[PDB]
RNA sequence: ACCACGAUCAAAAGGGACAAGCAUCAAGCACGCAGCAAUGCAGCUCAAAACGCUUAGCCUAGCCACACCCCCACGGGAAACAGCAGU
């Protein structure tokens, strides 16, 4: 009813940024192999606005659905940056962080 | 949860935790360091699992 | 080990060697043969492309290679 | 540029009254007297002086890609010379791809310290292509056709509009 | 509610988290004492075979 | 094979049966045209 | 309902999903994006199988496709049982 796109909330890495304004983010989800039973990553590709191009090739982003598609095959935006490739902040503690070591120690504040 | 999109991310931070999306933006923060895999599905099954009540009714 | 297979792997191979000695030169002219038939099919190929694209003609100052005669 | 001949060891630099020896064993305490290791090792100090934040700490990646790039820099002077080594041809290669790798990973966990290193080593980190397929003769006429087609069909669309 | 809870929790658990922190930075204090005064110990023996 | 391998490969892709004589019928009609004997 | 508020049912349009064999079909050749437009950028798909050839009605309370042929049917070939019985 807020929106004709199939998928309204998808999280994704971002693959490519030759585009103007528009971010290639694969988004992986998990598909059950009916032989095997083991769950199995299946990709698709994504086009994402991004009005100010804060995406950069790598970073975790978070993509919501378009109220109707801007182009063939941009029919989402990118609400936020959940990871920045290089520069994560920690969500638990809020620190800098550097792979699984702190940057900025939790207890210096 | 067949159309649920669940995504793995290794060694980003310096602890474990999951997140959960909602459809009305709202994100759900759940620091599991020190938890078990037992405790873990526990405290993801009291905030966002069904009751047995809805799943019955269902 | 197997030793026939080895052996029948040297019988065929002999025998092939001697195929290909008697008939050298018949085997030249299927392979000079081939070759134009394969430029004309690429050059074909390539009429296609800038005839569907909407060109009359081929790309100004385009000539097509022949990347298959030695 | 490689330091000047005249520098001092990177063992007998901090070794206390080296200034108020004699000329001669300045000269035997140099670069100048010693193989290509120690002037090699001399570049690594400097360049660990220059971008790391901590220039004793040599487990970090930042360390070990410099290490790896003075390495690469003295194969390819050794390869400059020595153009059929084609051991020392592997060793540039894989020490190559070990330092793409390092440097991905840094990418990926550092930025800052990413972009201090590409900037002090003057490296230009490159994206790894898709995919991994001959570009035989056939295929690249063909592609550089598509491409004159493509500019002649916009010639056209353009004089039409 | 249960968000509220779940935030609670999460704030427990950066408390405890906290106190371990704490904990290895003490003993993280000690022991790079004790190997900086190796190092250091290992630095003037080098130094004097040097000079 | 390893569990992605198998996954990669899919299932087991059976070549199409050999069609016979008869071409997968039970019977056919015919004109003879010469009658002999075999060894 | 018919006074519509709306329910039921269900087209066109948009998003998603969706058969088999052959990679000796490995590259497709404009397949994208941004801007009110003017126009600018050079991009888009693909070994996680694009592009291509071949096979087959299907996922059966049923559904899809066809209604002599040229996909279609202004038009042409031409004069139509793939309705029942029948030849
Ligand atoms: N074909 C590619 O360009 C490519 C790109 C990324 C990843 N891969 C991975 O490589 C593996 C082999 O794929 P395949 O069986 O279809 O190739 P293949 O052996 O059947 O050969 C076809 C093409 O794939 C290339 N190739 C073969 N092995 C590769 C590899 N390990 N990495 C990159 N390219 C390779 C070959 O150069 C060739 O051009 C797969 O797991 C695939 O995911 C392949
Ligand atoms: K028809
Ligand atoms: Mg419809
Ligand atoms: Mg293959
Ligand atoms: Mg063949
Ligand atoms: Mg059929
Ligand atoms: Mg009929
Ligand atoms: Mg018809
Ligand atoms: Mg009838």
């Amino acid at each position: 009813v807020r929106s004709s796109v199939h998928a309204r909330w998808i999280v994704g890495k971002v693959i490519g940024t030759k585009m103007q304004k528009t971010a290639k983010v694969r988004v992986t989800r998990l598909v059950l192999d009916p032989y095997l039973l083991k769950y199995f990553n299946k990709r698709k590709t994504y086009f994402a606005h991004d009005a100010l191009q804060q995406c950069t090739v790598g970073d975790i982003v978070l993509l919501r659905a378009l109220p109707v598609p801007r182009a063939k095959h941009v029919k989402h935006e990118l609400a936020e940056i959940v990871f920045k490739v290089g520069k994560v902040i920690d969500p638990v503690t809020g620190k800098p962080c550097a792979g699984t070591t702190y940057l900025e120690s939790p207890l210096s504040s | 949860n067949p159309w649920v999109q669940i995504m793995m991310f290794k060694n980003m931070t310096p602890s474990p935790f999951l997140r959960f999306y909602l459809d009305s933006g709202e994100q759900v923060l759940v620091d599991v360091e020190t938890k078990s895999n037992k405790e873990i599905m526990e405290h993801i099954r009291k905030i966002l699992g069904k009751n047995e009540e809805t799943l019955r009714e269902e | 080990k197997n030793v026939l297979k080895i052996r029948r792997r040297k019988m065929n191979h002999h025998k092939y060697r001697k195929l290909v000695k008697k008939t050298r030169f018949l085997r030249r002219k299927v392979q000079e043969g081939r070759l134009r038939r394969k430029q004309i099919k690429f050059e074909k190929d390539l009429r296609r492309i800038w005839l569907k694209a909407g060109l009359k003609e081929a790309p100004e100052g385009w000539q097509t290679p022949k990347i298959y005669l030695r | 540029d490689d330091p000047p001949p005249s520098t001092l060891l990177k063992d007998y630099q901090n070794v206390p009254g080296i200034e108020k020896v004699d000329d001669v064993v300045k000269r035997l305490l140099s670069l100048e007297m010693a193989n290509k290791k120690e002037m090699l090792k001399i570049k690594q100090e400097q360049f660990m002086k220059k971008i790391v934040a901590n220039p004793e700490d040599t487990r970090s990646l930042e360390a070990r890609i410099i290490a790896l790039s003075v390495k690469i820099r003295s194969y390819e002077e050794h390869l400059e010379k020595h153009r059929k080594d084609k051991a020392h041809k592997r060793y540039l290669l894989m020490s190559i791809d070990q330092r793409k790798k390092m440097l991905k990973n840094l990418r990926n966990t550092n930025y800052d310290v990413f972009e201090k290193i590409c900037w002090g080593l003057g490296i230009e980190y490159t994206f790894p292509p898709l995919y991994y397929r001959r570009a035989h003769r056939r295929f690249v006429t063909k592609k550089a056709l598509c491409i004159r087609v493509f500019q002649e069909t916009q010639k056209l669309k353009k004089r039409r509009r | 509610e249960l968000m509220a809870w779940n935030q609670a929790e999460n704030r427990r658990l950066h408390e405890l988290r906290i106190a371990r922190l704490r904990q290895e930075e003490r003993e993280q204090e000690q022991r790079q004492a004790l190997e900086q005064a190796r190092k250091a110990e290992e630095v003037q023996a080098w130094a004097q075979r040097k000079e | 094979a390893t569990l992605n391998q198998m996954h990669r490969l899919g299932p087991p892709k059976r070549p199409p049966r050999k069609l016979g004589p008869t071409e997968g019928r039970p019977q056919l009609k015919g004109v003879v045209l010469c009658t002999f004997t075999r060894k």
